[PDB]
């Protein structure tokens, strides 16, 4: 009989892999996710442009602005209009608190009680103080700044095209630097405490990394050309000619496939791709503990994730004081929507993420949406086999912990899979 | 002190429960000084007090002569009243002072009564057939007319049929007459069908009535066809209130030319006031 | 009362001084046409010649969202949480927000005085400008045009200055604190100030007799045009919200997640929403929405017999913000029969 | 303790999320004791009898059908969190048939398990208390998980979004800009986070029940501005797609 998990716990989804077996081992791995489609990429199709991008961020919540930010890039091509640098930076503020509440509520809530032996974040009240009062300092640091900036921490509506409906206040943004600043130990402890950390070998194997060049002179979420481990590099509107996808009958989420093979993407696929360019106190860490880093052990996603977190606080340092040059701020641009057709390809904190959309006189003709957990679904079928492979003759709770752990550290958003 | 909002607290001494629907409750207060000084005129609301609940106007019917004592009746018909009737005795609530005017009992001296209560409206009606009772010798012949419509919600029915003999010993005609009962053994009829019978002089005879709106029309017909004066007809009618001291505004009746609020303009009203501004009923 | 000369060049050395007793509420741009009272910083940022306020200046005795106690389910007990306020000057008051403010006064420091609405008008110092009449105000008609008493400095306005009248103590402290900016009133301004005075009252948009709405509003209570615009009306209840003179409130528990703590919160609640006058079993004493919507014409159109005048102060702030636009001077005078006249 | 649960169908975990995000969460566990929150805990009983039952998401599924009709079977007081648990969410949008749906999104692919049109909670069990939003105010939570453990149950609100704009004094957007915000018609608790940020209201906690949603008048002042019938139904219906009184309502002002 097949081994198959009912609900997999601390995923943004519901359902859990199939494990068949017979005479040569484990056999072929089947992801079943129940959750019902969405129809994100249909639901919006011949609706108004303002209407449609709203809704666009409810695809998930851990990080929906990072979808409302590609989705406004996305516009802002079609309608071929750039904001000026001080709305790009303030947007990139939203990016990094955003991306810093989803890592940071990952690597602390999802996978650490797991390492710790503990079922729930409950548990480890009282006997974890010090560690989860961490974790909800960052995660408060997080959803403070969402709610400063895109007014919401989950399912954010204050992020409009050419601006911000309001901008906050000049002593808002330099208390949110002051807690910048204050929050920087905190990361540094969190990128000790997950360095620290053992990471299993009985799925270390050969792996395709994908990433994006960074749209700047240093590491960076924006990006324009895809770069891979092969040192492959394609504009982000060709994205479709290199990068294939299609659907599995075993999963409403669709399955993508690079060069005929499955790849792998995550922190770990842009740090060890494009970490040359980093700077700052994680520049230091990164080259100390770049033995561990190796782009073979698909563990080290964790350690990648706190090593960003710490990163894009002192960007987000970087950047806020920079902002605070170009003062006053007018609060948004405005401008006729014309009809063109624009794509975003924008880093995500689980991977790169994939907006195409086409607008005609105002109203959303086509969209597409590609995630980074269909991404890298692909070669979590492939790392949870490998896994398998060593220990299907084990105690099929243990192999069903261990298989939890492997996909868990590929840290996926089953609910952005299916869009 | 002086903070109009504050409460007193209290604490539930029996809970007697008078039918399906209502239960009727004893209270007294804790504080030794407010309970020794705490006094009302009949007719009168307190604001109930569930902690963390809600605020709710109940009447008192009791006598404010037992001093430190009072019952309110009860009925579950909602979310406070749902969480009140879960309370056991020896429980504490929160309960403010008593609000309004109550019937005009200072002026009613040695005239004949005709308490005239139908359906919830009794409990006004019980207080002041209870004080009536309690001073007996300043009032005349009275008549407590109390009915319902299913039978077995004649509120205090036992308490009234045990007390019928010496009613009729000392000239009082309790009637209680069920209105959708054919089956109850017991009085058929209207409460008009049975002021008809009334033993109260209609030269020198006060009236209070309570209850639904609907049938104040047909009781006054009925009371103003007998010859009853018009000028000692006093009724009680109930809005939503939420402060009691006349800021809250939801309980507003009348029109532009008389704007009235009841937690200070009643709940006890005047004949001419309900047909002078149209819309009370 | 004094009369005192204050020169243009010093009104700004005025409120700066005024700044030193203590916090100063004076209406400032919100956005492109709405003015608010908002805490003043930057003096220069204030806007002495405004239309009217979104929110009247009952906000500061009556606050829009206030928590009147905190109790513990454990040993029942609610525990007020009143602060202490320092005397703060709400510099900018109309005329009509004169008025509504001195009603207030009168129906929640009547027999039963709130300790939280007390506390806080025991400590207020009012200052009144003379406005200048926009398309909507209409102050005369309901006469609250000019005001006596409830001010402590009035500003009225001058060519060459403003004209402060004292009319009260603790003005009259200020002013002497601050005389060395103060000049003294000849005819000279005197003239000026009865020209602006007879240009203010020329500019009005209506003027007529409003003496007996009360009565025959009760006549036409099953008017047609109730139907009609109760049905344009949404229902949003901004009329009420932004009223001067709506004393209504709505009160709530709310518990928190342990629950053994929790807070008593007091907001304000208009007649339009649908919970204002229900009682048990569904039942609602002003069903329709034309019934809610003739409920609040007839209450504001009600009579105060403390002070003689109608609740409704003619701010104009009820035809102004509803979104339908729906007129209550229009509608009210096309109860007189001033635009229809069939009978 | 009261036995709590909360079962995850087609969602994006905002509800689960935002209950997570407030710290007060740690003051749930002494007062109560959770049995099914897969989210958070890994030993949850998928199938223990339960008191108080926080449904999340919208039903798309037919597996989603047995549970909530399984749900429905064993709990006693059954809360739908949120639009899509309330009235479908932005999952049901779009009028178009699921097989147009898939067509267009999947193509001509087949997968094992059966898709389902996306419809409210209601549609299939009774529900008695609703927590409004997307994602429900952390106020709503507070409010109705306090009350549900003191003994009693919140009251359903009908107050518009305008209650909370104009207490807070934001600025109208539809009487400065004419802005198709949805205040006058959908029920307050966010404190009027859009229209205090500037953006307009979308519907954001659903139109007002009780029957004092008045789609006529909003649709008649939407109409003043410029608006086309078309736009107007489509501005609304984006929370409320499942509402069968919107359609009739706009079409009366626009007969
Ligand atoms: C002056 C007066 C005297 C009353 N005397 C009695 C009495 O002797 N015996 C008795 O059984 N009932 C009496 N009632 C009715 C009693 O107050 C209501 O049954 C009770 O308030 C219902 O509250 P609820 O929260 O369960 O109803 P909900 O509808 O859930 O709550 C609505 C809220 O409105 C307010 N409210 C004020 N008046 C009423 C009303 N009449 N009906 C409903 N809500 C109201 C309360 O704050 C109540 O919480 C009286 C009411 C008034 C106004
Ligand atoms: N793409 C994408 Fe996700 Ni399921 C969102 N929102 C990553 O967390
Ligand atoms: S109505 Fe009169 S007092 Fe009120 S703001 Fe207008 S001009 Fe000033
Ligand atoms: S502001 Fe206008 S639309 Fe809104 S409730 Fe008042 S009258 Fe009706
Ligand atoms: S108009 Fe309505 S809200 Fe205003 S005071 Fe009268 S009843 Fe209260
Ligand atoms: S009814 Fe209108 S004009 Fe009269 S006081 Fe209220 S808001 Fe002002
Ligand atoms: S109700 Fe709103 S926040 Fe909750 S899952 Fe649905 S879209 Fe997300
Ligand atoms: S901006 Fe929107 S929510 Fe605010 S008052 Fe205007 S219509 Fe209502
Ligand atoms: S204003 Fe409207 S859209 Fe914005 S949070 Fe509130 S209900 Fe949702
Ligand atoms: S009892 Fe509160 S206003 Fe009348």
């Amino acid at each position: 009989l097949p081994i198959t998990i009912d609900h997999i716990a601390r995923v943004e989804g519901k359902g859990g892999v199939e494990i068949i077996i017979g005479d040569d081992g484990v056999k072929e791995v089947k992801l079943n996710i129940i959750e019902g489609p969405r129809f994100f990429e249909a639901i919006t199709i011949g609706k108004k442009l303002e209407e449609a991008l709203a809704i666009y961020p409810r695809i998930c919540s851990f990080c929906s602005a990072a979808h409302k930010l590609t989705a406004l890039e996305a516009a802002e091509k079609a309608v071929g209009f750039v904001p000026r640098e001080e709305i790009q930076a303030l947007r990139e503020v939203l990016y990094i608190g955003d991306m810093i509440e989803s890592h940071a509520l990952h690597l602390y809530l999802l996978v650490l009680p797991d390492y710790r032996g503990y079922s729930s974040p409950l548990k480890m009240v009282n006997e974890y103080k010090r560690e989860i009062e961490i974790a909800l300092k960052l995660k408060n640091l997080g959803t403070w700044m969402m709610d400063i900036l895109g007014s919401r921490a989950i399912h954010q509506e204050n992020a409009v095209l050419g601006g911000f409906g309001k901008l906050p206040e000049k002593s808002v943004l330099e208390k949110m630097k002051a807690e910048l600043r204050e929050a920087l130990p905190l990361a540094e402890y969190t990128f000790e405490l997950f360095a620290k950390l053992e990471q299993y070998s009985e799925v270390e194997g050969p792996i395709t990394h994908l990433a994006v060049k960074p749209r700047g002179d240093a590491y960076g979420i924006y990006g324009d050309y895809i770069k891979a481990s092969d040192g492959e590099e394609f504009p982000s509107e060709k994205y479709r000619d290199y990068i294939k996808e299609f659907v599995v009958e075993h999963s409403f989420a669709k399955h993508s496939h690079y060069k005929g093979r499955p790849f792998m993407v995550g922190a770990i696929s842009r740090v060890i791709n494009n970490a040359d360019l980093l700077y700052g106190k994680a520049k230091e860490l990164y080259e100390a503990n770049k033995d561990l880093l190796k782009g073979t052990n698909p563990f080290a996603n964790n350690l990648a994730q706190a090593l960003e977190i710490v990163y894009f606080i002192e960007r987000a340092i970087d950047l806020l004081d920079e902002a605070l040059a170009k003062w006053p701020i007018k609060p948004r641009d405005e401008v006729e929507i014309k009809d063109g057709f624009g794509v975003s390809t924008t880093e995500a904190p689980r991977g790169i993420l994939v907006y195409a959309l086409k607008v005609e006189n105002g109203r959303v003709s086509y969209a597409d949406i590609i995630t980074p957990t269909a991404f890298n679904l692909a070669m979590m079928e492939e790392h949870v086999r490998m896994m398998a492979e060593k220990h299907y003759n084990d105690d099929p709770e243990r192999l069903k912990i261990l298989a939890e752990m492997v996909v868990r550290a590929y840290d996926p958003c089953i609910s952005c899979s299916v869009h | 002190n002086d903070n109009p909002y504050a409460l007193h607290r209290v604490k539930v001494l029996k809970v007697y429960s008078l039918t399906e629907t209502e239960k009727l409750f004893l209270f007294r207060f804790e504080d030794p000084e407010l309970a020794e000084k705490w006094t009302f005129k009949p007719g009168q609301f307190v604001q109930l007090t569930i902690p963390g609940v809600g605020e709710v106007p109940i009447s008192i019917c009791s006598s404010p002569m037992r001093k430190g004592f009072f019952e309110l009746c009860i009925r579950k018909a909602g979310r406070v009243t749902t969480v009140v009737h879960r309370l056991k005795p020896g429980d504490t609530v929160l309960v403010r002072g008593p609000y309004g005017n109550g019937f005009p009992v200072d002026e009613w001296e040695g005239m004949d009564l005709l308490l005239i209560a139908a359906g919830l409206g009794t409990a006004p009606l019980r207080s002041v057939f209870l004080y009536a009772m309690d001073n007996r010798w300043k009032y005349g012949n009275i008549t407590f007319i109390n009915t319902a419509r299913y039978g077995k919600d004649l509120l205090f029915y036992k308490e009234l049929e045990a007390m019928k003999d010496l009613a009729e010993a000392e000239n009082v005609k309790i009637i209680q007459s069920v209105t959708r009962d054919p089956n109850w053994p017991g009085l058929k009829g209207r409460p008009q069908q049975f002021i008809v019978e009334a033993n109260t002089n209609p030269k020198n005879t006060a009236v209070a009535i309570c209850g639904p709106p609907r049938m104040y029309k047909s009781v006054f017909e009925a009371l103003i066809n007998y010859g009853y004066r018009p000028e000692n007809i006093f009724v009680t009618l109930e809005r939503r209130m939420k402060c009691g001291i006349g800021k809250c505004g939801h309980c507003n009746v009348g029109t532009s030319t008389s704007w009235k609020y009841i937690c200070k303009d009643g709940p006890v009203f005047t004949y001419f006031d309900i047909v002078s501004t149209p819309g009370l009923l | 009362m004094r009369y005192v000369k204050l020169p243009k060049e010093n009104t700004y050395e005025f409120l700066e001084r005024l700044k030193d007793w203590g916090k100063l509420y004076a209406p400032v741009k919100i956005s492109d046409k709405f003015y608010d009272f908002r805490e003043i910083d930057d003096v220069r940022k204030i806007e002495f010649h405004y239309n009217r306020t979104i929110m009247p200046p009952k906000k500061f005795f009556f606050k829009p969202r206030e928590k009147l106690f905190e109790f513990d389910i454990s040993k029942p007990e609610y525990r007020e949480v009143i602060e202490e306020v320092e005397p703060f000057i709400i510099f900018g008051v109309h005329a009509c927000d004169i008025y509504g403010l001195k009603i207030l006064d009168t129906v929640y420091l009547d027999e039963f005085p709130d300790k939280y609405y007390k506390v806080r008008r025991e400590k207020g110092i009012i200052i009144g400008i003379s406005c200048m009449p926009d398309e909507y105000c209409f102050c005369n008609l309901r006469e609250t045009d000019f005001a006596d008493d409830g001010f402590d400095l009035f500003f009225h306005e001058l060519p060459d200055g403003w004209l402060v009248r004292v009319g009260t103590p603790t003005g009259h402290r200020l002013v002497d604190k601050n005389i060395k900016l103060f000049e003294e009133v000849t005819d000279k301004d005197i003239c000026a100030f009865r020209d602006f005075e007879k240009r203010r009252q020329q500019a009005f948009k209506y003027h007529e007799d409003w003496g007996n709405l009360r009565y025959l509003l009760e006549l036409e209570m099953e008017h047609p045009m109730w139907d009609e615009e109760a049905d344009k009306c949404l229902a949003c209840g901004i009329c009420n919200t932004t009223c001067p003179t709506c004393r209504c409130y709505e009160v709530q528990d709310i518990v928190n997640l342990d629950g053994v703590t929790g807070y008593r919160e007091r907001r304000w609640d208009s007649c339009q929403f649908r919970s204002h006058g229900l009682v048990a079993g569904g039942h609602n004493f002003r069903p329709t929405k034309k019934d809610r919507f003739r409920n609040r014409y007839l209450c504001k159109n009600a009579y105060n017999e403390k002070l003689g005048l109608s609740y409704c102060v003619g701010c104009g702030r009820c035809t102004a913000f509803c979104p339908a636009n729906i007129s209550f001077v229009g509608n009210l005078r096309r109860i007189l029969g001033l635009e229809e006249n069939k009978c | 303790k009261v036995r709590i649960g909360f079962y995850a169908l087609t969602s994006c975990y905002g509800c689960q999320l935002q209950l997570a995000m407030m710290d007060e969460l740690l003051q749930l566990i002494p007062n109560a004791e959770i049995v099914c929150w897969f989210m958070i805990d890994r030993d949850s009983i998928e199938d223990e009898k339960v008191d108080i039952a926080f449904i999340e998401g919208s039903v798309s599924t037919e597996e989603e059908v047995e549970l909530v009709k399984k749900i429905r079977e064993n709990a006693k007081i059954v809360v739908a969190v949120g639009a899509c648990a309330v009235q479908g969410g932005v999952q049901s949008w779009s009028e178009k048939p699921l097989e147009e749906l898939w067509k267009k999104v999947y193509g001509d692919a087949k997968v094992k398990f059966q898709p389902k049109k996306a419809e409210p909670v209601s549609k299939y069990i009774k529900v008695d208390y609703n927590i409004y939003g997307c994602p429900p105010e952390k106020k709503d939570f507070l409010y109705a998980l306090g009350t549900f453990l003191i003994g009693s149950w919140p009251e359903d609100i009908d107050y518009p979004v305008c209650l909370e704009c104009r207490l807070n004094g934001h600025p109208c957007i539809l009487l400065e800009k004419g802005e198709p915000c949805l205040g006058p018609v959908t029920r307050a608790g966010c404190n009027a986070r859009c229209p205090g940020f500037g953006v307009a209201c979308i519907g954001c906690r659903g139109a007002i029940g009780y029957d004092v949603a008045w789609f006529d008048s909003l649709a008649k002042v939407f109409k003043e501005k410029g608006m086309t019938k078309e736009e107007i139904i489509e501005r609304m219906k984006m929370f409320n797609g499942h509402d069968e009184r919107v359609e009739k309502m706009v079409e009366k002002i626009f007969s």
